[PDB]
RNA sequence: UUGACCUCAAAUCAGGUAGGAGUACCCGCUGAACUUAAGCAUAUCAAUAAGCGGAGGAAAAGAAACCAACCGGGAUUGCCUUAGUAACGGCGAGUGAAGCGGCAAAAGCUCAAAUUUGAAAUCUGGUACCUUCGGUGCCCGAGUUGUAAUUUGGAGAGGGCAACUUUGGGGCCGUUCCUUGUCUAUGUUCCUUGGAACAGGACGUCAUAGAGGGUGAGAAUCCCGUGUGGCGAGGAGUGCGGUUCUUUGUAAAGUGCCUUCGAAGAGUCGAGUUGUUUGGGAAUGCAGCUCUAAGUGGGUGGUAAAUUCCAUCUAAAGCUAAAUAUUGGCGAGAGACCGAUAGCGAACAAGUACAGUGAUGGAAAGAUGAAAAGAACUUUGAAAAGAGAGUGAAAAAGUACGUGAAAUUGUUGAAAGGGAAGGGCAUUUGAUCAGACAUGG
RNA sequence: GUCGAAUUUGGGUAUAGGGGCGAAAGACUAAUCGAACCAUCUAGUAGCUGGUUCCUGCCGAAGUUUCCCUCAGGAUAGCAG
RNA sequence: CGUGGAGGUCAGUGACGAAGCCUAGACCGUAAGGUCGGGUCGAACGGCCUCUAGUGCAGAUCUUGGUGGUAGUAGCAAAUAUUCAAAUGAGAACUUUGAAGACUGAAGUGGGGAAAGGUUCCACGUCAACAGCAGUUGGACGUGGGUUAGUCGAUCCUAAGAGAUGGGGAAGCUCCGUUUCAAAGGCCUGAAUGCAGGCCACCAUCGAAAGGGAAUCCGGUUAAGAUUCCGGAACCUGG
RNA sequence: CUAUCUAGCGAAACCACAGCCAAGGGAACGGGCUUGGCAGAAUCAGCGGGGAAAGAAGACCCUGUUGAGCUUGACUCUAGU
RNA sequence: AAACUUUCAACAACGGAUCUCUUGGUUCUCGCAUCGAUGAAGAACGCAGCGAAAUGCGAUACGUAAUGUGAAUUGCAGAAUUCCGUGAAUCAUCGAAUCUUUGAACGCACAUUGCGCCCCUUGGUAUUCCAGGGGGCAUGCCUGUUUGAGCGUCAUUU
């Protein structure tokens, strides 16, 4: 269990903390696990998901579907991929919110400090 | 203290064809006219409001305290009690189980686990793994969401890392023979804790 | 009112007593924090033992005069009889009490004895920081019992 | 879009003065087109830029006036410590340090002795 | 005529400071009644509420004009106990502390009265100059109606004498502390149900990590974390150990011995009286007026006075940490608490909407779904809508939205009914339910 | 009823709760007056009304004695568990 | 017997359906109650051993919330009064226009203002609610437009009255006082500004949109403003 | 002009349960109990006999060791003087 | 026999109980010590491409600077999306500023967006008068300074 006088296990503050977490902190809660391939290459299990990451749905009725991250909706605690969309009966298409933890990243969009993060993490 | 008593409400007196309970001043809001103070009226004060100076801790006689912890130990010898207390000691070589003092130095779980399972504690271990369940009441949001059984009591002489090794296992608890808590000895005031002794511990008892 | 056969009690609770009421729920934390407050003193205070040497004193009246008690400080006669000044006797940790004169020899003997015997078991560091590593004894009075 | 904090800090005062004036010219002209069109979100960045320009011009003149007073005993109350009313009237480290000559010798004659007790 | 002095003014003089808020705790002032006494006036409520002045992080109290009466003890505060005791009390109702003893924390101190008198040795400012919580030089001012050193009763000073002992000021790494960032384990395998696997079965894995939360349903191993350690960045600052300087010392302190001397606080203490207060009783404190001390003096010694002693402290001037207080402020961790008529009044655009001229009064009100997929389209309709039809796991979830109770109501079905209805026993009639059926084919 | 004066009246202004103000009715002082309105002391006290939440099993009363500023209340003995 | 919570235990029940709810359906118990089927439901819940209470309702003119009979009932009758036709609209006793009949009868049902309201003004849209019938209309709803001053007010002056200041009370919040037991200044001139002239000096300030008071008129103009705008003609104060 | 009938709109009082009598006894004046008289859906306009009708914890009266306004050589005080 | 009334059931109403939820309350503990004339607390009015609140802010107005962070914000629009970058952001942090009209509240007032005086500067001929800009004038008290008053008073007169 928690050994610290710092962390609390109280269920209330926990749910307050999640829902009142700001956008910076949400970005970390929106982490996604890395695919068996990307796990190998980088030796890293999971990273905060971000936009343009290609991805694979590992759960739900969309499982086994693939696309690129359309937007990370942090306000929503949700994420949008193209190619995964509901077509409402008015003819229009609508983006389906999916969770990062129910996704696996099959390709990383890398820039300098996304690289330097993969390095900053031991592994 | 301030609960239900924050208001100016007076009675209205008799003669308004309305009960004599105190009622709220002013107007312009539904609150006005309503029943005030009192246990019978909504938004009022509770009957005999709870106080902090209620007596919480209870004093026990020391000798009588040790008399309780003593029989609590002796019950851990009785096979039928420990069996009856809901422990899986069905097989196992003998009761008591005393074990190689090398146990006291085991510092890693995967070891300490299979250590117990081989000494014959496996069945009342798996029990506590299968007894975890959602709490019956509203204590669910009071920070007890889960309810499970009691694994075995691993008792030592000196802590060389058995404690950290079993601190993560579901239902096992560890204790020094210098202390020996009755709560752990007779959980629910129920005799027959299944207790795994170290030879160093066991020889210390007298 | 007044009924049956019961001793007469006196319960002084007519006064708004429920206003001034102290539970001690803090008895735990006022100890746990009373310890940590001492623990880090001796840390900050380094080998020194947390308290002054305290004398042996007779204690008063007709009731407690039989026993003997730790007094406030060593008074004046015993400090020079221990071979040192007042102003220094406080620098080596020792209790100096400028009142309480000495009307009794058997105590005055034992007390000066208690001083030199204290001066024995100590080690008093020099001006410099070069000193023999100083394992710290926390108690004093229980190291020099009465 | 608009302006940038570090780029402005290089330009001279008299350029900043003109920087402003044609931002005001623009922002003014914005508010004209603004009411002839289905909104105009663009006007935000220029009125923010004007803040930045004016922040820098302030940074300069304040720092400049900071120089002119350097080392002196009395500086504008604008530029002082702030901190706290109660704080900034607390005794200085110097004033609290002072000790009567009678004591400074007593604080020398018999200052606290580190000791220990073995066995 | 000219130059100071005392006193007293002015300036948009140069530099500052006070106010107000907060008020849980803290120091004082002021000050009730409801109430109890089975009435009521003293008394009680209460040295309380309300009102007023002043603080801090704690305040206050404090190095004894103490407690004791002992073989004595030794600043103060708090706990435990003294003790519901001594005492106070229409001696009624009621009230009610202290000394000792155990424990928590412990810390001690400085002025005034002394001639530097072979030297105002003291200090504020202004000013240039720098190494700027300040340092030097110069200069005006303060001040002899007393600034410095020296001394504080535990003393101590002057002399006389005789030896031994002892030092200062800077910063330069590291530690501790505050801010603060980051690194650091282990399945998303199979089957089955389901809209969703986070479910049950199967096979595993990590554990100094099986706290907690999140994710389409009971998730240690999906994510954040949790546990154990590791690495940065910026801050204080003198405590803790380590650096090398300077030379403070033509200063200061300690200690021995002889003889002499030893200043110690006034319209005060004390007293009378009045009021108030106290357990304090021929008067516990407090204050008004009146009287007004002494220096081998003075205060206290809980029954007033005279007399005789004894004990113990040194007033009428002052500073101080900790233990202690804390329905406030800031930051945290928790509970056998409450679960939307509960719990703060307020789980919500709650001190809000609204009321009052005003002081003030002060609510109601949480829940579609995993996801809006929030019902395209056809059709009747002026339209609101209805009917198709779609979405959905579900519409028996449609923004009047989870479950959807009761009162009460619509329709349908059944039965009864000559100024209520409902109830008990019994039975006809109808409706409705049942328990009992395996032994050779 | 009165209607050219002790007339009617706007606004400004003054007097505040044991207080005001009153050609006097205890009148008026914000629908409030033989003491205003607001908050607090206050959950004021009540020998007096009212109410006082499940089931079964066993036992089972009193309105009398004495004392009481006692007579709608207590103490007390009796009855009862 | 029953309810909220707590330790222990059935490795208890459950998305293959927990809890709740509904059942002129079943069984058990003298009873409190317990158990089961069926329906509706959607994520929790129960048995036994103990612990613990903010633990059981028909009443209290109880509290809050909801609902009835009364009942389509009392009522919707003061202020003389309406009628025909058209237009508009799905819809007209009620809207717009025309016509007829009438009223207030200038101490007005007219034309402006003060206090007070605060956009109610005006225009376009528009009828769910509100206008105790109705609504195509509205002082409603929605969206926009609108109030121009040297001369009209405020501003200035003083009124009853209020109120700082030296001060004097009061523990204090604060009280008294307004020229008082006070060293209470601010003008015009010369020599660009100080000294030399010099008079004069009981006295902050607040207090009137009806008192006092510097000064504007006509004509035209808007959907809605005008002694304010425009055109023309003036005047007053200050340079 | 209402009432009345209609379209539209649409309250309140009150309510143990209710609503035909005579007598009886009964808390000594019953809608209910006992004995008799009797007794036929559903209703409209009226009415003021009853509902010991409604309105408001009787103000009169007594009780309370409950008040308040007021008076006075009550008890006890008090500003001023 | 209907109607009507009553009782029961089913479905539908009415209403929001019950069940389960809980970013809230409540109580205990632990740690810390910082409001204001450097203008606080509190108030008023404002500030967004489209806001009435809440929230945040102050004419630099849901924010400007600094620091971190590494790409969003999201109701629609818009962008420069200025992504190996001095760089997204209703992010975190906060050491630099801005901070309307106020308020102990400071020139005087204040049911008024009322009214004086001083200094500097710009424009209208402009020492004077008008106007724009910038900075100023409360109280008690302390220390100092400069200037004064008094036969309170000592000297010097000459
Ligand atoms: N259960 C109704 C109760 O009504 C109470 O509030 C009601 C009372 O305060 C007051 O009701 C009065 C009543 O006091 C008084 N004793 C009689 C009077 N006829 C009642 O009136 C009320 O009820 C009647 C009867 O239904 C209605 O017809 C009437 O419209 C209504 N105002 O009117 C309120 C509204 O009806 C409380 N809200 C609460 O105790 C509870 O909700
Ligand atoms: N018998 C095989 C072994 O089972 C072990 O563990 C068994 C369980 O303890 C484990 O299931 C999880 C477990 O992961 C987690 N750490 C604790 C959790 N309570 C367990 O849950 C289990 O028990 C609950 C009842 O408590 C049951 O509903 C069900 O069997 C299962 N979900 O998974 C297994 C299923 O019975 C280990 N997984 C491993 O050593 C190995 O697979
Ligand atoms: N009366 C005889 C003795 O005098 C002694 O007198 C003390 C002082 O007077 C004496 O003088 C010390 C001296 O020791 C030390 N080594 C040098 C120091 N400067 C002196 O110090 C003294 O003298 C100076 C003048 O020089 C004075 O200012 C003042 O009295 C004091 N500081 O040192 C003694 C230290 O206690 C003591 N009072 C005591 O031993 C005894 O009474
Ligand atoms: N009528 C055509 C369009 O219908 C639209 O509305 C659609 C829905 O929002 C509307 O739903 C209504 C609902 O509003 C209302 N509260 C009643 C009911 N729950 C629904 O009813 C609808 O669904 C049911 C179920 O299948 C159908 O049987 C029925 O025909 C249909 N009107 O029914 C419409 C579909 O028929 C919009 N009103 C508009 O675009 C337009 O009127
Ligand atoms: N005079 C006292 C001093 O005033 C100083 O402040 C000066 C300015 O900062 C202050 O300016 C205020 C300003 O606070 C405020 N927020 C805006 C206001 N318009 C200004 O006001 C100033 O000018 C106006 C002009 O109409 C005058 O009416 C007002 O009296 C004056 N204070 O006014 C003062 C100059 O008149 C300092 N606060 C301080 O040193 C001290 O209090
Ligand atoms: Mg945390
Ligand atoms: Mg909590
Ligand atoms: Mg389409
Ligand atoms: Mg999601
Ligand atoms: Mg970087
Ligand atoms: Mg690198
Ligand atoms: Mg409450
Ligand atoms: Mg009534
Ligand atoms: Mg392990
Ligand atoms: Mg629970
Ligand atoms: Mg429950
Ligand atoms: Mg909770
Ligand atoms: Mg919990
Ligand atoms: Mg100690
Ligand atoms: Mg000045
Ligand atoms: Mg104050
Ligand atoms: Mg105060
Ligand atoms: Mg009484
Ligand atoms: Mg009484
Ligand atoms: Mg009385
Ligand atoms: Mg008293
Ligand atoms: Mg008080
Ligand atoms: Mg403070
Ligand atoms: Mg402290
Ligand atoms: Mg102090
Ligand atoms: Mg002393
Ligand atoms: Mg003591
Ligand atoms: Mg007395
Ligand atoms: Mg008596
Ligand atoms: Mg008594
Ligand atoms: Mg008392
Ligand atoms: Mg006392
Ligand atoms: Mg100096
Ligand atoms: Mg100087
Ligand atoms: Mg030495
Ligand atoms: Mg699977
Ligand atoms: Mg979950
Ligand atoms: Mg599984
Ligand atoms: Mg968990
Ligand atoms: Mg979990
Ligand atoms: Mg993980
Ligand atoms: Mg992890
Ligand atoms: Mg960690
Ligand atoms: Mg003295
Ligand atoms: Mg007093
Ligand atoms: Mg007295
Ligand atoms: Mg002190
Ligand atoms: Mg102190
Ligand atoms: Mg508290
Ligand atoms: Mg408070
Ligand atoms: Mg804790
Ligand atoms: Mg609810
Ligand atoms: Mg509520
Ligand atoms: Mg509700
Ligand atoms: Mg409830
Ligand atoms: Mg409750
Ligand atoms: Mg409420
Ligand atoms: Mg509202
Ligand atoms: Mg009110
Ligand atoms: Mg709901
Ligand atoms: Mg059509
Ligand atoms: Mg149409
Ligand atoms: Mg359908
Ligand atoms: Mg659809
Ligand atoms: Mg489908
Ligand atoms: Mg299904
Ligand atoms: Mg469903
Ligand atoms: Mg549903
Ligand atoms: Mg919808
Ligand atoms: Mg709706
Ligand atoms: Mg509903
Ligand atoms: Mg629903
Ligand atoms: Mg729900
Ligand atoms: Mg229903
Ligand atoms: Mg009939
Ligand atoms: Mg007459
Ligand atoms: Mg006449
Ligand atoms: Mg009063
Ligand atoms: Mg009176
Ligand atoms: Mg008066
Ligand atoms: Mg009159
Ligand atoms: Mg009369
Ligand atoms: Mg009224
Ligand atoms: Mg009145
Ligand atoms: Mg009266
Ligand atoms: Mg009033
Ligand atoms: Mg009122
Ligand atoms: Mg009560
Ligand atoms: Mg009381
Ligand atoms: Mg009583
Ligand atoms: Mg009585
Ligand atoms: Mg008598
Ligand atoms: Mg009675
Ligand atoms: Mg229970
Ligand atoms: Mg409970
Ligand atoms: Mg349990
Ligand atoms: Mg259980
Ligand atoms: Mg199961
Ligand atoms: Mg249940
Ligand atoms: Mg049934
Ligand atoms: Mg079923
Ligand atoms: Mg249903
Ligand atoms: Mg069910
Ligand atoms: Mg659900
Ligand atoms: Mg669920
Ligand atoms: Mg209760
Ligand atoms: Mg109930
Ligand atoms: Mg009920
Ligand atoms: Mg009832
Ligand atoms: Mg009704
Ligand atoms: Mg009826
Ligand atoms: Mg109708
Ligand atoms: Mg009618
Ligand atoms: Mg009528
Ligand atoms: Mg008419
Ligand atoms: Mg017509
Ligand atoms: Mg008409
Ligand atoms: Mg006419
Ligand atoms: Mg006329
Ligand atoms: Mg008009
Ligand atoms: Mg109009
Ligand atoms: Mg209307
Ligand atoms: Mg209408
Ligand atoms: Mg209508
Ligand atoms: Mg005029
Ligand atoms: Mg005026
Ligand atoms: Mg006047
Ligand atoms: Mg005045
Ligand atoms: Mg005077
Ligand atoms: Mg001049
Ligand atoms: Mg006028
Ligand atoms: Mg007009
Ligand atoms: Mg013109
Ligand atoms: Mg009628
Ligand atoms: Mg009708
Ligand atoms: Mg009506
Ligand atoms: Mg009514
Ligand atoms: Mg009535
Ligand atoms: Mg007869
Ligand atoms: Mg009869
Ligand atoms: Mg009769
Ligand atoms: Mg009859
Ligand atoms: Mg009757
Ligand atoms: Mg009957
Ligand atoms: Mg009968
Ligand atoms: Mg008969
Ligand atoms: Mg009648
Ligand atoms: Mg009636
Ligand atoms: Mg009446
Ligand atoms: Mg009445
Ligand atoms: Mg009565
Ligand atoms: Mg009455
Ligand atoms: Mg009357
Ligand atoms: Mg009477
Ligand atoms: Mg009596
Ligand atoms: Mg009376
Ligand atoms: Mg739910
Ligand atoms: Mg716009
Ligand atoms: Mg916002
Ligand atoms: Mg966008
Ligand atoms: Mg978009
Ligand atoms: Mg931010
Ligand atoms: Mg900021
Ligand atoms: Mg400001
Ligand atoms: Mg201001
Ligand atoms: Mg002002
Ligand atoms: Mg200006």
């Amino acid at each position: 269990a928690k050994q610290s006088l710092d962390v609390s296990s109280d269920r209330r503050k926990a749910r307050k903390a999640y829902f009142t977490a700001p956008s910076s902190q949400r970005r970390v809660l929106l982490s996604a696990p890395l695919s068996k391939e990307l796990r190998a290459q980088y030796g890293i299990k999971a990273l905060p998901i971000r936009r343009d990451d290609e991805v694979l749905v590992v759960r739900g009725s969309k499982k086994g579907q693939e696309g690129k991250i359309s937007s990370v909706y942090r306000l929503k605690f949700a994420v949008q991929v193209d190619k995964v969309t509901k077509e409402k009966v008015n003819g229009a298409s609508v983006p389906i919110n999916l969770h990062p933890s129910k996704l696996v990243i099959t390709k990383l969009h890398l820039d300098k400090d996304r690289k330097a993060l993969i390095q900053r993490k031991g592994g | 203290e301030k609960a239900g008593h924050q208001t100016s409400a007076e009675s209205w007196g008799t003669g308004r064809a309305v009960a004599r309970i105190p009622r709220v001043g002013g107007g312009g809001t539904g609150r006005s006219g309503q029943g005030a103070f009192g246990n019978m009226c909504r938004g009022g004060r509770m009957f005999a409001p709870t106080k902090t100076w209620r007596k919480w801790n209870v004093k026990v006689n020391h000798n009588e305290k040790r008399y309780a912890t003593a029989s609590a130990i002796a019950a851990t010898a009785v096979a039928s009690l420990v069996l009856a207390r809901g422990h899986r000691v069905e097989k196992i070589p003998e009761i008591p189980l005393v074990v190689s003092t090398d146990l006291e130095s085991i510092q890693k779980t995967k070891e300490a686990v299979a250590a117990l399972k081989a000494v014959g504690a496996h069945s009342d271990l798996l029990k506590v793994l299968k007894s975890k369940k959602l709490r019956a009441g509203k204590g669910k949001y009071r920070n007890r969401r889960w309810t499970q059984r009691r694994g075995p009591l691993v008792v030592y002489a000196e802590d060389n890392g058995i404690v950290k090794a079993l601190r993560n296992v579901p239902g096992v608890e560890t204790a020094n023979v210098a202390s020996l808590n009755l709560l752990q000895l007779a959980p629910g005031a129920h005799l027959g804790r299944f207790v795994i002794w170290t030879e160093a511990a066991f020889t210390k008892l007298d | 009112a007044i009924s049956k056969n019961l001793p007469i009690l006196k319960n002084h609770f007519r006064k708004h007593w429920q206003e001034r009421v102290k539970v001690h729920f803090d008895q735990a934390g006022k100890k746990v924090s009373r310890r940590n407050a001492r623990a880090t003193r001796a840390a900050k205070i380094a080998p020194r033992p947390l308290d002054l040497l305290r004398p042996v004193v007779r204690a008063p009246t007709v009731k407690y005069n039989r026993k003997v008690r730790a007094g406030r400080g060593f008074t004046l006669a015993e400090v020079k009889a221990a071979g040192l000044t007042a102003a220094y006797a406080r620098t080596i940790g020792i209790a100096v009490d400028h009142r309480r004169q000495n009307r009794n020899q058997e105590i005055f003997d034992a007390n000066v004895q208690r001083l030199k015997e204290y001066q024995s078991k100590i080690i008093v560091f020099p001006r410099n920081g070069k000193a023999p590593e100083a394992e710290q004894v926390l108690s004093a009075a229980a190291t020099f019992p009465i | 879009a608009g302006v940038k904090a570090y780029e402005l800090r290089t330009k001279s005062k008299e350029q900043l003065a003109s920087q402003l004036v044609d931002l005001k010219k623009e922002l003014a002209e914005l508010k004209v087109q603004k009411l002839s069109r289905p909104s105009l979100p663009k006007i935000k960045t220029v009125r923010k830029s004007i803040a930045c320009v004016l922040t820098v011009i302030n940074e300069q003149q304040r720092e400049a006036v900071r120089q002119l007073y350097k080392g002196k005993k009395y500086q504008p109350k604008d530029l002082r410590a702030k901190k706290t009313r109660a704080l900034r009237r607390a005794l200085t480290k110097f004033e609290a340090s002072q000790v009567t000559e009678k004591q400074r010798k007593k604080q020398i004659a018999f200052p606290q002795r580190k000791y220990a007790i073995k066995a």
